[PDB]
DNA sequence: TCTACCGATAAGCACAACTACCTCTCC
RNA sequence: CGAGAGGUA
DNA sequence: TTGTGCTTATCGGTAGA
């Protein structure tokens, strides 16, 4: 309804093969928004440490 | 503008971590060092007299960000 | 109690046998935990840092995956970069190859 | 030999086409009697690679393969799609005809998959209506007649089924031939990936992550291409996202929801009121063989270092608590403040504590900050 | 084919020398003056020497990887592109019996094979090889121009390598 | 845009401002300054002015792309057969007459004493 | 090869048993023994379900 | 005997208030989209910096918390079951018809 | 006068039934 | 390497 | 041993032209 995609979330919620076979078929896209998606592929959440830069110049 | 002109605990977390990162790496310190080893207290002193020459970019939801600083703000 | 010890065929993880070195389970209660407190520095170093650290080479002229790393899909290229992913996330793209996915892989830097 | 670092964002998903599987396999064979376990496998009996350079399954990746096919089939996962679509579509007139008016005699035919109900092969298997075929029986209808299968061309690959003369399998090969006349805008409405339909080829795991006799069975060039489709399938769904204990949902949590990491430590805990809230007490035995990362590489645990102590299981954010190491002569157990207990929910009578060690300094900078007691003085829970 | 053309990059910067606000600049020209001296190759670019004038500098990013911090510099230089159908001139080091040297400076090695000047014989009866059959005495030293053609370039050191031809007019030195 | 004289004199620059603070904390490299002495004394100029107006002179008033202005500067040819047989893109061609040519390359001659 | 102690084996050793089935597959047999005194952190109970770790 | 539950409820629970923070704008965003879920915090005493907080992952925690401890209490279908109630109280979009 | 979708109800089939550990004993 | 039974929080 | 979905599918079951 929110027309947000998050097959990695889905997946890992349960049932990862039928997930992933209709994220194949439909090919959608994965912008990994989610805080789950980002730590298994090595990311910050983004939540408390994440949503700022520190630029030093 | 729009912000709460009020440095977060992550954030200031983040600055202090990073100021230790840098120090460990011999670094020079630009306030004064009188009986202090450890890195994480020459950190605070720096952050306590405002003195440290960082630059925070806050990110907004809409995609815009907001440059601030260090002594920019204030701390509790 | 460890400090380093052998990795799993699998994947390379610690293994959970006390009796050569040991190991402790990460699990998603105490991960939940973390996000709740907001370490974010922690949470890195628990799942990639010191769980498992590998690499990855991705193409930038097309989305493919390339293993010096070398590009069959065009020419040989002198644009490709290197992502820092955990071995879990290359074990899934295998097996996601395998049962017949293919990932398309877009880098910003 | 040097490469850029980027990071890593927006992940496309798609089905597996034979463009990229010819094009991603390094050195595919596809010789039924050669195994080819010296390009792609990493623990095989050799002395090292010989796609890349020498190392100790640690430096090398999984090379994949992929065996190459004298034909052309179509994907199995889009086999439901091909028969929605043929049951619309009348098999003789091409359209949205002895196959469309009523009054020829001719009765409804409907195109479905059958699983392991006729011959356990996962095909298209056209089925005549039989509420229609009564209604013929009633007319003094008894046959269908001799003409009615003549939309299906003649293929060698057919064989010795009987299962009837209503219901009939069609062949990879005709299902092309029906598909031939159609108009490309309605096929690419039914099925997206009109690409991905040709499925020549199939990749084949590589040693390292380890499904053979399989691999093995498929390789051998022979006919009887509706074994090819059920051989296909039935490798495909050994993979380890696919439900039967490493697998499935399981495996998704034991490798990247659930991991395990280094410079932790487990003991029993006990009781000792001398030591302060915030102070934790390791013995001088286990911490001397812990090793913690200082810049200057591996130093011994000392008093003043940070640990995340936690008590599984971990219902609440507040049993994850920082404590200040504190080397006690005791040995093979820790103690810490009675008065702590709380937090963790726990008792002393065999409770066992296990704790993580930080390396890298903004970690430790973090944790003080944030997870340290001493911030944890108000309960989220409730205020108090 | 010398067109100064800018060229962005991304040298990082150690944090041992992090401090002199007021002249911090001299820590930022020695770090892309080391960044570009480090590489020293190129494959299709050519080679620079010099950052003679700056054009902009941008926000410096920082990464959690043992203190260091990018600087994304733009500006321009010095480079020369061997396109093809051009005389260049270069200087004789030696000669041999096949694949005689010829240096268009320290930059590349440039090759001659026997399929490339006039017909000739090769002469034994003194020290060095001579040429001298077309009426044209060529040593060690002396300018001699040709039409450069193709060049090559290898994966570890990418030597800008290529083939010289004697076949245009104006041959020999001058 | 340097061909042989404006390339000269940013070297010179070089040489003028590395006598000044030799001393360097970082590490150098001898094979890019190797590169610039053995190759900047092919051909030089007098003066820099004088010389790039009178090259891009014809670049304005005739028909020249900046890839066949360049090499010809490079090669300077002295004669109206030799640039003729050494471009392949200049053969068959009436869009400037020959006697032009000449008279350019005598002020090629005339610049250089 | 030969079967070495691993980092949580130790003791004395008692005695050495060698057997042989009739199928000729000899068996050896190597006891340690070790004096197990009450440390810290062992756990007692008693015969009402008290159940406990020793503290000090 | 029954302890399966209160860890299904905590993991379902989790995986739908992970995702929920509040913005520098004082807005409760969520992860997915950066879609609105709260204009702004109750705070009923609100002297406080929540600009970079996990609400919904706190919320979980103490949810899971009281689930937890309804373990205690006697979990009758026939008498009362606090745990189960909270169960059912949570379920709304399953009960259906 | 003869269907074309729509609805109620078996039915057969799936996924799921908590965490972190330590042991023995066949393979 | 897995599988089967017991136990600890 | 149940708890929810999920897809057939299977008979009617109404209008409806
Ligand atoms: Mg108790
Ligand atoms: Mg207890
Ligand atoms: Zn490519
Ligand atoms: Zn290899």
């Amino acid at each position: 309804v929110e027309s947000t995609p998050a097959p990695f979330t889905q997946a890992c919620f349960s049932s990862p093969s039928q997930c992933f076979l209709k994220a194949a078929k439909e090919g959608v896209r994965d912008d990994l928004q989610g805080s789950i998606d980002a730590l298994a592929w090595g990311k910050v959440p983004g939540f408390g440490t994440g949503d700022q830069f520190e630029i030093i110049i | 503008r729009k912000t709460s002109k009020f440095m977060t605990k992550y954030e200031r977390a983040r600055i202090l971590g990073t100021r230790a990162l840098q120090i460990s790496m011999n670094a020079p310190v630009m306030v004064e060092l009188e009986g202090e080893t450890d890195p994480l207290e020459i950190a605070m002193k720096e952050l306590r007299q405002r003195k440290i020459p960082f630059t925070i970019r806050r990110y907004l939801p809409d995609g815009s960000f907001e440059e601030w600083g260090v002594d920019e703000l204030i701390v509790e | 109690f460890r400090n380093t010890g052998p990795v799993h065929p699998l994947t390379r993880q610690p293994v959970a046998d006390r009796k050569r070195f040991g190991g402790i389970k990460f699990g998603e209660m105490e991960r939940d935990c973390l996000i709740a407190h907001g370490a974010s520095a922690n949470l890195h170093e628990r799942l990639f840092t010191l769980s498992d650290s590998s690499q990855m080479h991705i193409c930038r002229k097309c989305k493919t995956y390339a293993n010096g790393p070398y590009c069959r899909v065009c020419v040989s290229s002198d644009h490709v970069v290197r992502v820092y992913v955990p071995y879990g996330a290359k074990l899934l793209c295998q097996e996601l190859f395998s049962m017949g996915i293919t990932l398309n892989f877009d880098t910003k830097l | 030999l040097q490469v850029p670092v980027g990071t890593l964002t927006s992940i496309g998903f798609s089905i597996s086409n034979n463009n990229d599987r010819d094009k991603m396999s390094v050195l595919e064979v596809e010789a039924p009697n050669q195994v080819t376990d010296s390009r792609l496998g990493l623990p095989n009996p050799d002395s090292v690679c010989r796609t890349c350079g020498s190392k100790d399954r640690k430096v090398c990746e999984g090379h994949f393969g992929v065996i190459n096919f004298a034909y052309s089939i179509i994907n199995p996962y889009f086999l439901k799609e091909v028969a929605a679509l043929l049951n619309k579509i009348c098999p003789g007139c091409k359209y949205i005809c002895r196959y469309c008016t009523l009054n020829t005699g001719y009765p409804l035919m409907k195109f479905r998959v059958t699983t392991k109900e006729v011959f356990r092969r996962s095909g298209i298997v056209v089925e005549v209506n039989e509420e229609s075929l009564m209604k013929l029986k009633k007319r003094g209808v008894l046959t269908l007649p001799p003409d009615y299968w003549s939309f299906l061309p003649q293929d060698s690959n057919i064989d010795e089924s009987c299962l009837k003369p209503t219901r009939r399998i069609i062949t990879h090969a005709q299902v092309y031939a029906l598909l031939l006349g159609i108009d490309q805008r309605l096929i690419k409405k039914d099925i997206p990936m009109f690409n991905s339909l040709g499925l020549t080829s199939f990749p084949v795991t590589p040693n390292g992550y380890r499904r053979t006799r399989i691999y093995k069975k498929l390789v051998g060039f022979e006919g009887n291409t509706l074994e090819l489709s059920s051989r296909v399938m039935e490798c495909m769904q050994y993979s380890r996202l696919f439900s039967e204990k490493l697998c499935g949902l399981r495996f998704m949590k034991d490798v990247l929801l659930g991991k395990r990491s280094d410079h932790t430590f487990r003991t029993v805990v006990v009781g000792d009121p001398s030591l302060k809230l915030n102070e934790i007490g390791i013995p001088e035995s286990i911490a001397k063989r812990l090793q913690v990362s200082e810049h200057l590489i591996f130093r011994s645990l000392m008093d003043g270092d940070t640990v995340l102590m936690n008590r599984p299981p971990s219902i609440h954010q507040h049993s994850l608590i920082a404590m200040t190491v504190r080397i006690l002569p005791t040995t093979s157990v820790v103690s810490l403040n009675p008065i702590c207990c709380l937090p963790f929910r726990g008792d002393f009578d065999g409770d066992c504590l296990h704790g993580y060690v930080p390396q890298s300094i903004q970690a430790k900078v973090e944790l003080d900050e944030l997870v340290a007691l001493d911030k944890q003085l108000i309960n989220r829970q409730n205020g108090r | 084919m010398f067109i100064k053309v800018k060229l962005p990059w991304d040298v990082t910067i150690p944090a041992e020398d992090m401090d002199t606000g007021l002249m911090l600049q001299r820590a930022i020209v020695i770090r892309l003056l080391e960044a570009f001296s480090k590489e020293k190759a190129t494959k299709d670019l050519g080679y620079l020497i010099t950052p003679t004038i700056l054009e902009n500098i941008g926000e410096g990013k920082i990464k959690e990887q043992t203190g260091e911090i990018q600087f994304p510099v733009v500006f321009n230089g010095i480079c020369f592109k061997m396109f093809k159908g051009e005389i260049v001139h270069g200087v004789v080091h030696k000669v041999h019996k096949t694949g005689v040297f010829l240096k268009s400076g320290p930059y590349e090695i440039i090759y001659l094979s026997h399929m490339k000047m006039p017909g000739y014989e090769f002469i034994p009866g003194e020290n060095p090889f001579f040429m001298n059959q077309y009426m044209s005495r060529i040593q060690i030293g002396a300018r001699v121009r040709f039409v450069v053609l193709d060049t090559e370039w290898r994966e570890a050191e990418k030597d800008f390598m290529a083939l010289a031809s004697i076949d245009g007019d104006n041959l020999g030195p001058f | 845009c340097m061909m042989d004289c404006e390339a000269f004199q940013i070297l010179d620059g070089i040489k003028g401002q590395l006598v000044g603070l030799s001393e360097d904390p970082s590490i150098k490299i001898p094979v890019s300054y190797d590169r610039a002495l053995a190759y900047v004394e092919s051909c030089v100029h007098y003066t820099n002015p004088q010389s790039v107006r009178k090259v891009l002179e014809p670049l304005k008033t005739y028909g020249i792309s900046d890839g066949e202005m360049c090499v010809i500067a490079n090669a300077s040819s002295e004669s109206v057969d030799e640039v003729l047989a050494f471009i392949p893109s200049l053969k068959t061609k009436k869009e400037v007459i020959n006697q032009p040519l000449q008279d350019a390359l005598e002020e090629l001659s005339k610049l250089k004493k | 090869h030969s079967i070495k102690l691993k980092h949580t084996e130790r003791g004395i050793v008692q005695k050495v048993v060698l057997s042989s089935n009739d199928e000729g597959k000899n068996f050896a047999a190597v006891s340690l023994r070790q004096v197990r005194s009450p440390c810290l952190g062992d756990k007692f109970s008693s015969m009402h379900g008290q159940k406990g770790v020793l503290g000090y | 005997g029954n302890a399966d539950l209160p860890g299904t409820l905590s993991r379902r629970l989790m995986f739908f208030m992970r995702d929920i923070y509040a913005a520098y704008d004082g807005t409760v965003r969520n992860s997915f989209g950066n879609q609105l879920v709260q204009f702004t915090y109750e705070t009923d005493g609100p002297v406080e910096d929540i600009t970079g907080e996990a609400l919904g992952s706190l919320s979980a925690c103490a949810l899971s918390e009281a689930a937890y401890s309804a373990l205690d209490q006697p979990i009758s279908l026939l008498e009362t079951s606090p745990l189960l109630n909270l169960k059912n109280v949570l379920e709304c979009g399953s009960k259906k018809g």
